[PDB]
């Protein structure tokens, strides 16, 4: 009885995978640079709190 | 009988299953080739998020205090832009002659 | 998530751009924090003197 | 999972509340850069202020 | 799919403790900010203005 | 045999994902709103290149 819902889930999974594949490289480059600035912030946690 | 119905329903979605497999393959390939970025994220972001959660109240207080200052500053500098400009423009000559 | 594909792609690209800009000025960010720590204290002192 | 759901809904609420003032948030960086430049120029171009 | 998913999942498992703690910490931070969102948004707009 | 050796882990996955989806499924429109608001908020800082 839940087979149309299975079809909907499969189609949505395919579409979401395609969208995530399209958007992934930008996200991962941003994550690399965000790790850079996050290490920057972590090295000066005390300075940020004082600020 | 139920297996017949279930197998018919699954076979009717073979193209969608293949497309989902291909899409998941592409996404997982991109993520696997950025696994280094994933490791670098998971090594250094959780401490930052934890410390931010530790000092959320202080950050909110700082933002609110700066906003309290900036609202009054904005009202003062918007209610006294043109008037100050005109007063300076008019007072230039008395200043020079003095 | 599928119906909002354009939005997630757009904010992924914008996160990439913002993170790149923030990482390319890492020394600028560190200097900004290190100078923002005592300058607000000095401004507070100046204002509290003419309170 | 409860934390994830609460995080997502609170993030939606926070972003909706922040970006309703779209014009000012959309110009915060431009205006802070502009005022930084103006203050720098004002201090630079008036070196006789201390003696005054 | 199996190879790449296994790689990513073992990468996450290596940081399982941190990945578990970061969800709780992020939820706490987001809730604390949402409880004051309107003053925070007003303050940001006032700073920009 | 391969599935049966990992059967316990697989059904633990099924139960955990059931908990996750049952606790997150009610806010689908709020998730769409979150994504749109995040896109707008990020657009608020990337109008120009620098």
């Amino acid at each position: 009885p839940r087979m149309p819902q299975i079809r909907r889930d499969i189609t949505g999974l395919a579409n979401l995978g395609e969208v995530y594949a399209d958007a992934s490289p930008d996200l991962f480059d941003g994550l690399d640079n965000a790790v850079t600035t996050a290490r920057t912030l972590n090295e000066q946690r005390g300075n940020l709190d004082q600020a | 009988n139920q297996l017949d119905t279930f197998t018919d329903e699954l076979n009717q979605q073979r193209e969608e299953i293949t497309r989902a497999i291909d899409s998941t393959n592409r996404l997982l390939n991109i993520v696997s080739q950025r696994n280094d970025t994933l490791d670098r994220v998971l090594t250094e972001f959780p401490p930052l998020i934890q410390h931010f959660a530790e000092t959320r109240d202080l950050f909110a207080d700082a933002v609110t205090a700066l906003g309290r200052l900036s609202a009054a500053a904005d009202e003062t500098l918007s209610g006294s832009n043109a008037n100050l400009h005109t007063n300076l423009q008019n007072l230039q000559r008395p200043l020079k002659q003095l | 998530q599928v119906n909002s594909g354009d939005a997630i792609q757009r904010w992924a690209a914008n996160l990439n751009t913002l993170a790149a800009q923030s990482a390319q000025n890492d020394e600028a960010l560190r200097s900004g924090l290190q100078q923002a720590a005592p300058t607000a204290d000095q401004l507070n002192a100046v204002f509290s003197d003419v309170r | 999972s409860t934390q994830v759901n609460q995080l997502l809904v609170n993030a939606q609420t926070l972003l909706a509340a922040v970006n309703e003032r779209g014009r000012s948030v959309s110009l915060l960086l431009e205006r802070v850069s502009s005022v930084s430049r103006q203050v720098e120029g004002f201090v630079d171009e008036n070196p006789n202020l201390n003696h005054v | 799919v199996i190879k790449n998913l296994n790689t990513v999942l073992d990468t996450t498992v290596r940081h399982q403790k941190q990945f578990d703690e970061t969800l709780v910490n992020f939820e706490t931070l987001i809730t604390g900010l949402k409880n004051r969102a309107d003053p925070i948004a007003t303050s940001v707009a006032d700073i920009s203005d | 045999t391969a599935l049966n050796e990992g059967r316990g882990d697989f059904f633990a996955v099924v139960k955990s994902l059931a908990l996750f989806v049952n606790a997150l499924h009610r806010s689908d429109q709020q998730f769409v709103a979150l994504n749109n608001d995040l896109a707008q908020f990020t657009n608020s800082f990337t109008n120009t290149d620098q």
